[PDB]
DNA sequence: ATCGATGTATATATCTGACACGTGCCTGGAGACTAGGGAGTAATCCCCTTGGCGGTTAAAACGCGGGGGACAGCGCGTACGTGCGTTTAAGCGGTGCTAGAGCTGTCTACGACCAATTGAGCGGCCTCGGCACCGGGATTCTGAT
DNA sequence: ATCAGAATCCCGGTGCCGAGGCCGCTCAATTGGTCGTAGACAGCTCTAGCACCGCTTAAACGCACGTACGCGCTGTCCCCCGCGTTTTAACCGCCAAGGGGATTACTCCCTAGTCTCCAGGCACGTGTCAGATATATACATCGAT
């Protein structure tokens, strides 16, 4: 079972404008 | 032509106008459709989500005023 | 056997006490149901919409309108402010935004 | 199936000179439908929270005591209470 | 010329109970979001559905809005930017902005 | 007695790592924590199981209910992990 | 016995008892409790391994409330998974 | 008895939450704020307890108030 | 002597957890608060109880001035007002701020 | 560039009460079995959605000028942070009291359950008038003059 | 001040379609009566909150000062808004095909329910060690040297 790597987005928010 | 590009400039103003606003900017235009396009996804997706937990091939209001109202901002009228 | 009158007659309400009985029956809230209860959700639901109908055929006769419109129910929701404090995240279908000008004016 | 007959007699009562709208029927259908869920839910939580199994006309009370503010609570109770001591006449 | 005309185009508005953004473009957006992540073909769209949606998209648009120029004009100017809407999103909260 | 979910917050604990520990108020807070999660997808199980005239509670409806309550990867993890637990209950 | 039969720590019988008094629905069926076992089991490992993580970022093996407060803030998902909460004894982030 | 929430305490919770300078009329402006909100939990409260048989308001109804109005607290409840 | 210690109670303050108010003027609040609905006996509270509710209010009192904080910061000066807050309030939402 | 005392970090010891583990008891979970109805499933129907075409027509797109609005700089003033000395009431600890939570025992009045009955409410059908649209006229400001 | 040009207000006319009333059907509310049991009530007991007292001391209060900061003003520059023209495409109207919602009926497996048995999980007690804390040391350092 892999273990989720995460990141740090610019803003906060999960949703992210692109 | 993307489909997003269909919400005009002079749709957003008339929003802004009846939201009060006297004097708009220019990335206004680009970051309203990128809002408005998340609230809507996120609606849609607890719309779709209610679709497919019964036997529907298709979406109705019904489902719409579930999403909204687990959201929390619920709409009333279609509430039968 | 006699008359079987309605419980509404019984308890001078207009609310139907038979539905909201079978609802609350099969509203999965509790196991059990009191009496007077279904009585009481019916009394307090009249009075609710006796409240907002009052300032809705007020606003309705104001506009010159014999009709009520959701427009006029809108309108008089955003007034009380008890009202407003407990449809605060509620939307109205058709109902536009409380008319309101910006403290900037023109003279 | 609505509550819809109910609405236009309250609203022959209060007004005999107002019509109404098919809309608005819905709108007033679906607010009904939402205080109902509301006062409800708070009431089966409260009874839940005691280790009571029946919805008394103490619970409901006191939930639309809770949920209802400002001055509208007090007459949410008169005429609650009202109306109960005038259905114990049959 | 005919100055300082907008503040009756407001009040109109206001006034004005109607749908704001046409109906195609926001049903074909509608159509494309459901297409994009269902992973389904042809999932139909009732009439009341898209009005509805419409409806309740433009009341968030509006309350945005005003909230984001009410700030605006707290800041000391009367135009409005995206930083202040963004800025927005994130202080009315998790339930109220997103 | 009194109802609680301590042991089994200490079991996975010591599973995920054998060195730490958690102190009792922190016991406290995950069991509030579950309780609260736990009514939340009750609830959200509830209203879907009424909204389709339906009286039972399915495999269907806790996924549903699950998955449109947990946003992000973590439901897509989730209901891997719900799937994989019932097989291996049904599998016997 | 059948207690462990889905192999979690979760106990089904529990769980069960607590949806039948609930009073959520008129029937139960026999998956739900297995699939709330293990959703409950994969978040409370979750949130436990980041409490864990920043607990030895901290030097300690004794887990406080300000650790919980750090691993669920310090993640992404998770603060919007519990914004309408809050934690007693929990210190604000370090800006 | 509401002049306890002294001027330096409120300064420490705006330290807490990152503010720097504090003008001199906020001190007169948080007591508003923080006494209508405590009224309105303690007012939840309250009725919870009226409800209950018992005079002695616990923190079991304490937390439940605090779940309808929005802000569940944890370590408390249960 | 220590010079410019804001910076340091800053850095000290958001590493602690501890309460800030003192108690005994925050439970005589919670008595003067309680005694305007009992009609007229006192009241009791547990010792639990008192602790939980100065921990929501603080927890809410910080998070309303790091909204505010952020709202000022957007002015484009480095005091806060009153009536910075008193917007936050209703920009927040007339819920969960008032 | 050395010494003092003011602030900062760590290394040591020290001690404690909170943690973890062990025991013992028991009530809730499991096993086995039943009966009945909720739900799964297949066939059918017909409403409602999709889809495509033409023809208009408001609405969108585009270009241009100008003014008014944001913004940087600067100077003025002032209000809050800092330091110091003085003072107070919060806090520890400690002791006594009792109101009231909380548990147990009893008994009954209340609410589920069922069968029979009927009228209140739902589906449909109609018809007309309140309201939308429009067109002419009456008044009333407002920037251009 | 003086104006037509919009803008608003009102007003009769048409019109249309959606509101409101009526009719017929039917199933869900009502009535009556029996069964059982949750809850009302009363009593009893033992915790825990309340009150007080007295001592400590760390926190609060006030006051002088200084200097960083709000804010008003000005000047420059630019980026939207109004306006006219051009060009698209949404909207309406129409019909046509069919997919799938919705309904009905059939069957069966699944789950509630009861009894009976026992062990995982509860409470309690108690030894022990992680961590809080006090003190020393090392380190940056700022004022005197």
């Amino acid at each position: 079972k892999s273990r989720r790597i995460s990141r740090r987005p610019s803003d906060w928010w999960v949703v992210k404008s692109e | 032509r993307d489909n997003i590009q269909g919400i005009t400039k002079p749709a957003i103003r008339r929003l802004a106008r009846r939201g009060g606003v006297k004097r708009i900017s220019g990335l206004i235009y680009e970051e309203t459709r990128g809002v408005l396009k998340v609230f809507l996804e996120n609606v849609i997706r607890d719309a779709v989500t209610y679709t497919e937990h019964a036997k529907r091939k298709t979406v109705t209001a019904m489902d719409v005023v579930y999403a909204l109202k687990r959201q929390g901002r619920t709409l009333y009228g279609f509430g039968g | 056997r006699a008359k079987a009158k309605s419980r509404s007659s019984r308890a001078g309400l207009q609310f139907p006490v038979g539905r909201v009985h079978r609802l609350l029956r099969k509203g999965n809230y509790a196991e059990r149901v009191g009496a007077g209860a279904p009585v009481y959700m019916a009394a307090v639901l009249e009075y609710l919409t006796a409240e907002i109908l009052e300032l809705a055929g007020n606003a309705a006769r104001d506009n010159k309108k014999t009709r009520i419109i959701p427009r006029h129910l809108q309108l008089a929701i955003r007034n009380d402010e008890e009202l407003n404090k407990l449809l605060g995240k509620v939307t109205i279908a058709q109902g536009g935004v409380l008319p309101n000008i910006q403290a900037v004016l023109l003279p | 199936e609505s509550y819809s007959v109910y609405v236009y007699k309250v609203l022959k009562q209060v007004h005999p000179d107002t019509g109404i709208s098919s809309k608005a029927m819905g709108i007033m259908n679906s607010f009904v439908n939402d205080i109902f869920e509301r006062i409800a839910g708070e009431a089966s939580r409260l009874a839940h929270y005691n280790k009571r199994s029946t919805i008394t006309s103490r619970e409901i009370q006191t939930a639309v005591r809770l949920l209802l503010p400002g001055e509208l609570a007090k007459h949410a109770v008169s005429e609650g209470t009202k109306a109960v001591t005038k259905y114990t006449s049959s | 010329r005919r100055r300082q005309g907008w503040l009756k185009e407001i009040r109109k508005l206001q006034k004005s109970t109607h749908l704001l953004i046409r109906k195609l473009p926001f049903s074909r957006l509608a159509r494309e979001i459901c297409v994009k992540f269902t992973r389904g073909v042809d999932f139909n769209w009732q009439a009341q559905a898209l009005l509805a949606l419409q409806e309740a998209a433009e009341a968030f648009l509006v309350h945005l809005f005003e909230d984001a120029y009410l700030l605006t004009l707290h800041a000391g100017r009367v135009t409005l930017f995206p930083k202040d809407v963004q800025l927005a999103r994130r202080i009315r909260g998790l339930e109220e902005g997103l």
